[PDB]
Formats: structure tokens, sequence, C-alpha cells
């Protein structure tokens, strides 16, 4: 009993992805696809047990029970997308066999770009610095830190739904004395024209 | 109209503990399930029960046992927990078992972290950072960033409160938290979350901005043994005004 | 090789008398009992040592736990059956599912229920859809059609699943299912009558007729049952009225396993 | 309501021969519904060692069992099968006949 999907998958915001399902099972009963996004519950998508194609919305699900291989086409991504794509079959005794699931990563699409480092406020009750990288492209990726005492995270998509605007985000920081943020983000490759404005 | 209800969503467990999860469901289904969820595989079955009054092993069985309680309950029992049982449970329930197309229906899901000893329990350290005047003046916008730094396990939940009230829009919480210690198997986690809004909104005096981190820790029953303050269940929040 | 079939039956009974079960189900491959549970039991068990020999006890065990789902799955069905039939007392709802494997390598497959022992629900894998006898079954049949993706399971079951179960287990037990035991034939009288009698013979399907002159004779014939020995063979008859007026050439036929048998009376 | 009464038909396994050690079979088929009570019967009296198979089910939803004895014939001992059912008022009689 065997069933593969790939781990991770990235398109982007109003593309066409195509998630892969293969399984070896002594016998077919169906196969599921459920939804996961991060921290919540599955829930069902879509069944197949006859070959074909079954469309719903945006989502449809193919199947081959000669091939052993089934697909899950999401049309016109959207962030919302964004999760882990579970695939289930249910085998000869009617015991569900599940893969590792394929978490889908949507990049969006950025209008107008504007990449600039900042520097964010002390906290009086705090004592680190506190560095954002924002507003840059999709393409741009955010580079673990090379230095043990400063702490960078992973690129984050914020969506103000008053002013239909989206961001990418990335944020460093540090206790450390010789700590700035025209050095924060120096192990990444950053935009050319990356606004770095003046300290005080 | 409650669907799969089970609890609790978080626990921290000392090796050799007993525990019991729980999982109830009003849909009138006759079939319920216990899976457990770990990073790179597939669902794992634990226990299963095709009706009231029978129950039967998964793939995992060992280490746990159930109860079918009634037709609604389903109750995962760990007698003596292991560090291997560190995992999400979550319990699913269908019309039927064997019957054709039917589809599982899950619960939120439960987050158990198995530990030798509570002594690097940790509690978050909140602080929240006031936006840059560089990035005012030149994308009129306004980015608050919260950092909850230092805590272990990963049992938290952050939010962030505007004049009272929850807000989501202009919210980004990172998905997965920051090992600050990459090298170790028990370092302690960071979580950034950055708030955006407005020029307009940040700039008016009256304004109250708010992070507040859920952590789920020890509680009154633990064992206590170490010199700092024992990390129970708590809310660890910081604030900030606006500033004209 | 020869046609063969396997079938499960679930029988459900709503108030049974003390001792009886409610519930039923046995599984056949060509006339062999395979597979048994009841609600008595409440274990699945086979009935045919090649079944008991070839299936680990974790297949019995897996097929115990679904067998006591369905069992009140069953129960619950017959119950709201009854209720709209505004029928009191005991009453029987049977369910029969399976398929043929066919000489020339075609298949079939049937899905049917029935209540009391009548033609109830009956499944047309080729439409996906359900025939329904009365306005009880016609009720059960739009709720059923309604799912889709039920009947689409259920096509993939009888078609793919269920033909390659009766491969399987025609393997396990082709020292018994794929045998041939050709028949023991002969003619006596007994007003005069002859009777073309078989016996000892397997598999239990075989043709037996009378012929006159040459001529057919099929509304004057009377045909015996075909019937178990006991010992894994069977026996049938077929005899014939004789006219005291006229001699005629009267000669027995057996078809049996692709053997034509000729008995001329003398 | 549609009840059917049983089909019964007595016969012995090989055919019999006086003193030749042999079996007796009654074969109760096509009834609805399933409870039935069959009785072998020597000389007019039930015997005691009667084996039967299970339950058996048709294509046409009624049942079928077989009932069967070990038996040696003799020219004076009589043999018959005693089936009662919901669709007999009193239990029926079939006597064996070669
Ligand atoms: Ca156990
Ligand atoms: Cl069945």
């Amino acid at each position: 009993q065997n069933i593969d999907q790939p781990t991770e998958m990235t398109a982007t915001e109003g593309a066409i992805v195509q998630i892969n399902c293969t399984y070896q099972t002594s016998g077919f009963n169906g196969l599921f696809w459920y939804q996961q996004h991060a921290g919540e519950a599955p829930t069902f998508l879509s069944y197949n047990v006859l070959d074909g194609l079954e469309e719903k919305g945006r989502f449809s699900s193919f199947l081959s029970r000669s091939k052993g291989y089934s697909y899950l086409l999401l049309k016109e991504l959207q962030m919302k997308d964004s999760a882990s794509y579970l695939c289930a079959v249910k085998d000869s005794n009617y015991q569900l066999i599940w893969g590792a699931g394929t978490k889908l990563i949507i990049k969006p699409d950025i209008q107008n770009p504007d990449p600039a480092v900042y520097q964010l406020r002390d906290s009086k009750s705090s004592d680190k610095s506190v560095c954002l990288f924002t507003d840059f492209d999709s393409q741009t990726n955010v580079s673990q830190s090379k230095d043990s005492d400063v702490y960078i995270t992973d690129k984050c998509v914020l969506d103000m739904r008053s002013m239909d605007f989206k961001s990418n985000s990335a944020v460093a920081w540090s206790n450390k004395s010789d700590f700035a943020c025209a050095n924060a983000f120096n192990n990444s490759i950053i935009p050319e024209d990356t606004f770095f404005p003046s300290p005080e | 109209n409650a669907g799969v209800t089970q609890t609790p969503k978080f626990q921290v467990l000392k090796t050799g503990q007993s525990m019991t999860l729980q999982c109830a469901q009003d849909m009138n289904h006759n079939s319920m399930y216990w899976y457990r969820q770990d990073p790179g595989m597939g669902l794992r079955l634990i226990y299963y029960s095709a009706s009231e009054g029978t129950t039967d092993k998964g793939e995992v069985p060992n280490g746990y046992n159930v109860s079918r309680l009634n037709k609604r309950e389903f109750s995962l029992r760990l007698e003596s927990a292991a560090p291997s049982q560190t995992s999400v449970y979550f319990c699913a329930s269908s019309v039927w078992t064997g019957e054709g197309s039917g589809e599982l229906f899950f619960g939120e899901g439960s987050r158990l972290t198995v530990l030798e000893d509570l002594k690097n329990v940790f509690p978050p350290e909140v602080a929240v950072f006031e936006p840059s005047e560089a990035e005012i003046s030149h994308t009129q916008k306004a980015t608050l960033v919260c950092l909850a730094t230092g805590f272990y396990p990963d049992h938290v939940e952050l939010s962030w409160w505007v004049n009272g009230k929850e807000v989501h829009s202009g919210v980004c919480t990172d998905p997965q938290p920051l090992k600050e210690q990459p090298a170790l198997n028990d370092s302690r986690y960071a979580l950034s979350s950055r708030l955006r809004v407005s020029a307009t909104f940040w700039q008016n005096p009256r304004n109250h901005f708010r992070c507040q981190v859920q952590f789920y820790g020890l509680s009154e029953n633990d064992e206590w043994t170490q010199d700092r303050a024992k990390p129970v269940t708590q809310i660890v929040s910081a604030e900030a005004w606006g500033r004209a | 090789m020869r046609t063969h079939s396997l079938r499960y039956f679930r029988l459900g009974v709503s108030d049974p008398i003390h001792g009886v079960p409610e519930f039923i189900s046995v599984g056949y491959v060509d006339s062999h009992p395979i597979t048994t549970y009841d609600s008595v039991t409440r274990q699945k068990e086979p009935r045919a040592p090649w079944m008991a020999e070839n299936l680990a006890p974790d297949h019995w065990e897996r097929y115990t736990q679904l067998l006591r789902g369905w069992q009140q799955m069953f129960k619950v069905e017959l119950k709201r059956l009854q209720r709209h039939y505004n029928h009191s007392g005991s009453h029987t709802y049977q369910r029969m599912i399976g398929c043929e494997l066919l000489e020339d390598g075609s298949t079939t497959g049937f899905l049917q229920y029935a209540y009391d022992g009548q033609d109830f629900l009956i499944f047309n894998k080729d439409t996906l859809s359900w025939l329904a006898v009365d306005n009880v079954a016609h009720t059960i049949k739009q709720a059923w059609e309604a799912n889709q993706h039920e009947l689409l399971y259920q096509k993939n079951w009888l078609e793919e699943e269920c033909i390659a179960w009766l491969k399987r287990f025609l393997e396990y037990g082709k020292d018994t299912l794929q045998r041939t035991e050709p028949p023991l034939v002969r003619v006596n009288r007994k007003v005069t009558a002859l009777f073309c009698k078989a016996h000892g013979f397997y598999p239990p399907e075989i043709y037996m007729t009378w012929m006159k002159n040459g001529e057919e004779i099929v509304q004057e014939i009377d045909y015996g049952d075909i019937l178990p020995s006991g010992d894994g063979t069977y026996q049938a008859w077929a005899s014939i009225e004789l006219d005291p007026q006229s001699s005629n050439l009267y000669s027995c036929h057996v078809e049996h396993s692709g053997v034509h048998m000729v008995l001329q009376v003398p | 309501m549609i009840q059917r009464t049983p089909k019964i038909q007595v016969y012995s396994r090989h055919p019999a021969e006086n003193g030749k050690s042999n079996f007796l079979n009654c074969y109760v088929s096509g009834f609805h519904p399933s409870d039935i009570e069959v009785d072998l019967l020597k000389n007019g009296e039930r015997i005691e060692k009667v084996e039967h198979s299970d339950l058996s089910f048709s294509k046409d939803w009624s049942f079928y069992l077989l009932y069967y004895t070990e038996f040696t014939p003799t020219e004076k001992d009589e043999y018959a099968c005693r089936v009662n059912h919901v669709t007999l008022s009193q239990p029926k009689i079939v006597k064996w006949d070669r």
C-alpha cells in the first residue's frame, strides 16, 4: 500500500495549479481530496471513483483508475487557497490510506512594489531593535540570518481589506549593540532600489 | 449544529502521565475515528468505532486505548505518556463506515507535547514596536510589529486588539514559529506578527493598539520545582497608543 | 473456464421470535457458502476450508467490524421501510449484491433489495439508476439517487472490485470450484413413463431433455429439480409419458460441462 | 405479505439397495419467511441424530435447507419427512418413495 503527492508547491495569484496524487493499492474504492489550512481541521473537497474529471467551482478533480493517478486542479488562485491538500484512497477493505499532503504556497501579485527597510521604534519594555523589510515583490526571497544573535522571519503577506492592498514583509531583530537595519538583511538578495531611510 | 467538538486544544504532559482526550458530535453519525498527524506523514488511524457498541485497533494502537461512550462520544486515552506520542490528534466522524463515498468530518484538533520534565517550559515575552516615521511619510501607512519570543512548547495564539475589539484586517502572523537556536532539539521559539493601518488611523492619539498572546502551559496539578515562576497557562500582552 | 459468480446476501427481521437472529449475512461462490455472520455471534466466520486457510485473521477481524456497523444500518433501514408501509408485526428485509465472470470473459453485476421476499429496489449500473416497485421504494430511490457519488461507487465495486474478489476466491478453492465430476445417467420405467435419472455430478449445472423421433417435446416433458446429494455432488431427473397405442423412438439427452450424452430407449 | 410454502423432496444420496448403507435427504426449498422446523421420520418416529445445512439463500429471495441422516434401507422400514411452516395449518408429511 502506497500513496504519494509532492511535498510543497508554489504558484502565483490568479494562475492555475495542478496537485498530483499517485497510489499503489490492492483494490480501489474511491479517492478523496481534503483541504487543511494551517492550524485547522481538514475539510472535504472532492471524491472520484470512476474515471474522468469532476468540476465544482474554481476546483476540479480528475481520476484515472488504470494509471492509479488523480489530480486536483485549482483555477484562478487566491491567497485563501494557501493550505495543505491531502489525498486519501479507500482500499479493498474500505480503509483510508492518506498521503503526506501538499502545502500550496501562493505568491501575491504586487502591483506597485516599493521595497524598503525600516527601523521601528524601540519599546521601553524590551532590549531588542526591530527592522521591517516590507513592500517588496513576490520574487524576493528572505534568507535566515547567518548570525546567531540575529533573528529573521520568513516573508508574510498581509491584506488591508479597506484599501484592497497587499504587501510582503519580513522582520529582523536583535539586542546586539552593533545591530543596524542597514545590515540586518545582508545575507538575503534584496532589490537594487530598496529604500534605506537615513538614521538619526 | 456544532459539528465535531474535541478538547483540550493544547496540553503539556510529563513522561508517564495519564491523559484523556474528549470527542463529541451532534450530527447523529455512527462511525468515529481518532487520528494522529505528524510532520512528513499522512494521517495515521489509532482507533475507530464502526458503530455504537464496537471499536477496533487502527494502524498505530500501541500506547493508546479508547471508549465509545455512546453514539455521540468517543474518547482517546493515553495510559503512560511517551515522547513519541507528541503529535496533533484529530477526531473524525462519518455517517457510516465502509458505506460508499461518505466523507469524514474532523474536529478542531488537539496539540499534545510530552516532555521528560517540565523544567524547560517557558511563557512568551511579548513586546510591541511602533511604526517607523520614515514608513509613514513614504507610504502613508503604519506597520506595528509584535514579537513573542522565548516560549516553549509551541502552544501560543496571537491576536491583535484595536480599541478593545479583535481585528484581522491588515494582520500577518507567522504561520510557523522560529527556532531561536536551530541546533538544539528543545530550542525555545519566537513568533512575529504585523498590523498595518493607514497613516491617518495611526495618527489619532486616542486609538489603542494591543497584541496579546495566549500561552498554554502548566496547570494547578503540575509539580514545579524550579526557581523561576511556574509557566502556567496565561495571557501575555503589550500595548501602544497612537501618536500625532 | 466455466461461468462463476460471487454474491453476498443480507437478511433482516423486524420482530423475530426468541432465539432467531434479526440479521444474517452469507457469501457464496457459485453454490458454495464462503462467509457467514449473524447478530447472535457478532463474528464473521468462513464457511469453506479453502477460505479459512487463505485469509488471515486480520481479514476476519476487519469485516467483523464492518458487519456490526452494517447490521445496525440494516436495522435502521428496515425500521424506515416498515414505518412508511404502516406495517405491524415481523417483516423481512433482504439484500443481494454480486457479479458473474462468464465463460467468454464478459462480466455482469447486480444489486437489489427485497421486502417480505418481493422485489423492492433493483440497481441498473449502466443507467446509474434504481428501479422502484412501489411508492415506498420510490422514496428511497430519490434519496439514493440524489447522492450521485454513491451510484458511481457501486458501479465501480460491481464492475471492478467484485470481479477481482471472485478471481481471488476462484484460485483459493480451484480444487473444488473448477473440477468436473461427470454424471451417471440411467433410464427406467414407472400408466407408463420413462425416467431419465442423473446423479453424482458437479458442477450442478446440467441440461436434461427428452426427444421423440428426433424432435423436442418441451411441452410434454416433466423436469425434476437439481438436488444436492450431500457429498458435494448433485442429482436430477426428467420424465415423459409413453404413448400406449403407438411406439416411438424416445432418447434422453444430457448436457454437462461441455459433453453431450444420448441414451436411446430400445 | 406473500408467504410461500416450502417445497419438500425426499431422496437418497445414492440409489438405495436394501441392506446397503446410504443417506436419506429431505431438501426443503422455496419457502418464505425463514422460520421452519424439519424432522426425519422412521416408521412414524422422529430420528434423533439428524444433520442439516445452514439456512441458504436463493436469488428469488426464498430460502432452502437440506436435512439428512445416515441410514440403511430395509424392506420393512418406512421413511418420511415432516415439515412445519407458517404457511402450513398442520405439519405436512412426505414419505420416501423409491
Ligand atoms: Ca492499545
Ligand atoms: Cl454484505
